[PDB]
């Protein structure tokens, strides 16, 4: 119930290494500014996952935060060589970008992280499959696909694709086709650990683990509402600090709380915590799960 | 269907959300200490690749496949039933006498099955479906039975459920149709005919004896 | 709550191919799933008819119970099931939305 | 009907140190005149215990009539850190305070006024647990709780919080407690008698014992509009009085009435008297019993 879809926890920053143009704007990520890369994920009728699962961290915010590698390159440039990796990775893709948005990202399939890049003045069309010519053109990158980014380290590079009739689902070469086979657009479920491929899904059993951490805390500055202050200046029990903190038991519990002897009020988040997840029978932790629309062959006859 | 599965995407199949309540505490996960919900989204998916056509049959009607040959050489292959008509080069054509009639059929169920053989079921036809009987999930079409569609009929509370704190098992109790099947396989000795399967249309018949007293 | 009919079930310990041991059940005509697929139970000629007139209490921690009595569908003073609920709150923290029937608490 | 909302039975000062501003036209309380400190009680949908028992004192007016002593401080300060009687308990206080108010007070643990304020000028926040910036501030302060003394010598100095399945509600240590315990916030019943603690109760009791005390008839003065006037001045049969008064049967069943040869008009104040609670299946007369939302901590095993 509480409206703290604007705070973001560790550090705040939604720009991506390869289009760091509105680094301006969005540093740090919080209750103000206008980042074209975090507007459209909190909008009624976009990405409800990640409205309902906010207050953990992005894709970007784990790029930065050292969790997500990116590929080589990681922005590759639609106008320049000939030939380039990211790019059946990103046909096979349907999607529906607005207008006005030069750069758009995605995940790949080694698990790392590669986007596209448009030179000025290019903007993207209603699929987003290709950059053509031209309010003002947004300086970020729309998020191609509904997934949200936690802090976790759980190893898991011995899964494949757990996906049975199915050709050739995305760009990832499965099983072989001798009868007729679909190509139809479906959602379809995914999970990608540490250090492994782009592993698909298909039974999904998710809950809500919270935990008392750092960043699964939030909380507004007070002045003579919703402001933006910096939880890492919250002193620990009995340690130090510069400024002051307060809060309520879970705040509280774990700081320390000064009343209205402060200049914040820490609250914790909802849902917040460590989001673990069901496969193959055995509970794991992802780091950036989600769903995207790519060509499902799906072995008919 | 509110924010809880509104990411998982529209799909004509006929599927439900429920929903129940756990505990809470740091035990499992939550700072507030009343108990925590449990959303469940449960829908159907046919595992198998085939389907059946369960009909009836409220009386015999005794067809005779006629191969009439025209005039000039056109030979056409119709058929002729009590007192059916068909359309031919020449005209038409109807049967007149037809003494050879069998009732009492309304007690018993048949089966299709496209590419295998028939069956029969010694119980009369399902109309409303009930939990504990056969004919409990039906449609309309076979891509209401392969592709799930949401257009069929099914009765309430149909899909029991046993979560476990963080785990869910949403099973049925839906009686097999092979087994019927593979049961009531036809042939079978039933009073004094033999039901089978027909030739060229896709139907089915039964084997009598005698002669052939009609008039065309 | 109450039993209409006792499925037969069988507690099968599937194990997979490469390892992978599961434990799962089957009943009267029930399908689950595993790694390798899916299975069914056929032939099941294992059946007790004629437990409606039985209700049964569920205990958390303790045991259970039996009840010689049909299950109680409709409540009224002086018979077992009078003041009832839809979850553990309804009972532990008395919620509001549980049923009863009017006039059952008595004023001297 | 409610009665005189105005009148009250006993002092009727209204006024805390360190804020004393509004004891130009608050000391006493008639018909003429306002108070910061005394409209409040009067809001719709906020006290309406006040609002069915008017005719009792309440706390300020229970701390001027040599009742209810006074912490040390008895006004607190919101800037000095490290060191002041309001804190545990504050900390554990979830009320509304409206908008341009200054102070605040409440009942404390040891059954006296420990009230906090702020320097100037410096306003409250709408939970009146904060203190912001800022039109006006009020020359009063805005009671946290809604609760009413009387006037009682009953022994009782050595009962404590008597509620079960409650290990620690607002700031009494009952019973020890380790495990899971309740974090909800509810309102609890309190109760303090003479020289005694904070007593909190689960269930109580009320009642009405109309009497013929002379606080329990107003006096209107006829002019030829109704004014206030002293009713201690009446004609007593058999006592003292030099100003004749006038009424119904209620005034001259006690007094002497001359209609046209007195000078104000007595009535019987509904709704006054001796009201006594059940205590623990006693019946008892506290000092100090209202409601209050404080932290409650109960057993879940």
């Amino acid at each position: 119930e509480d409206p703290h879809l604007r705070n973001r926890p560790g550090k705040g920053h939604n720009y991506i290494d390869g289009m760091t143009q509105e680094d301006a704007t969005c540093k740090p990520v919080t209750y103000a500014g206008a980042c074209s890369s975090f507007d459209v994920l909190l909008e009624k009728g976009k990405f409800p996952l990640f409205q309902s699962y906010a207050h953990h961290r992005t894709l970007l915010e784990a790029v930065h935060d050292t969790i997500i590698a990116k590929a080589d390159p990681p922005s590759c440039d639609l106008q320049s060589a000939h030939g380039n990796p990211c790019m059946k990775e990103k046909l096979v893709m349907k999607t529906h970008c607005p207008n006005d948005y030069q750069s758009a990202h995605y995940l790949n399939n080694d698990g790392k992280m590669a986007s596209v890049k448009c030179p000025p003045k290019y903007e993207l069309t209603e699929d987003c499959n290709f950059c053509r010519q031209m309010a003002s053109l947004k300086k970020g990158s729309y998020p191609l696909q509904d997934l949200f980014c936690q802090s976790s380290e759980d190893d898991g590079s011995k899964l494949k694709t757990k996906m049975k009739g199915v050709c050739e689902v995305g760009v990832q070469a499965l099983k072989k086709c001798d009868g007729q086979l679909s190509t139809a657009h479906e959602v379809v479920p995914f999970a990608v650990f540490k250090n492994s491929k782009k592993v698909y899904l298909d039974k999904l059993d998710l809950k809500t683990e919270e935990n008392l951490l750092p960043d699964s805390f939030v909380c507004f500055e007070h002045k003579g509402e919703l402001k933006s202050f910096d939880i890492s200046q919250c002193p620990k029990i009995g340690g130090h600090g510069s400024k002051k903190c307060t809060g309520d038991a879970a705040f509280c519990s774990a700081y320390e709380c000064t009343a209205q002897y402060a200049n914040a009020y820490c609250s914790h988040a909802n849902g917040s915590g460590i989001v673990q997840i069901q496969v193959s029978g055995v509970w794991k932790k992802p780091l950036c799960v989600g769903y995207e629309r790519v060509v499902v062959k799906r072995e008919l006859s | 269907t509110s924010a809880e599965f509104s990411f998982v995407g529209e799909s004509t199949t006929m599927r439900e959300n429920k929903c129940f309540e756990q505990c809470g505490g740091w035990g499992c996960g939550c700072f507030n200490v009343n108990p925590s919900c449990l959303f469940v989204h449960t829908y159907l998916q046919s595992v198998r690749k085939e389907a059946l056509r369960v009909f009836n049959c409220i009386d015999w009607v005794h067809k005779l496949t006629l191969e009439i040959t025209d005039f000039d050489g056109s030979v056409s292959t119709i058929d002729l039933g009590a007192s059916s008509s068909r359309f031919t080069n020449w005209g038409s054509v109807s049967l007149s006498l037809d003494a050879e009639g069998i009732s009492g059929s309304n007690s018993f169920s048949f089966i299709e099955s496209p590419g295998k053989g028939y069956a029969i079921v010694d119980e009369p036809f399902s109309e409303i479906p009930r939990q504990g009987f056969l004919g409990e999930i039906r449609c309309n079409s076979e891509s209401s039975v392969l592709s799930a569609h949401e257009s069929c009929l099914r009765a309430p509370n149909l899909i029991s459920y046993k979560p476990m704190i963080d785990q869910l098992e949403c099973t049925t109790n839906l009686i097999d149709p092979f087994v019927v099947f593979e049961r009531g396989s036809l042939p079978q000795t039933r009073n004094d005919k033999t039901f089978a399967a027909s030739k060229g249309n896709r139907g089915v018949q039964a084997f009598s004896k005698g002669s052939v007293q009609a008039d065309l």
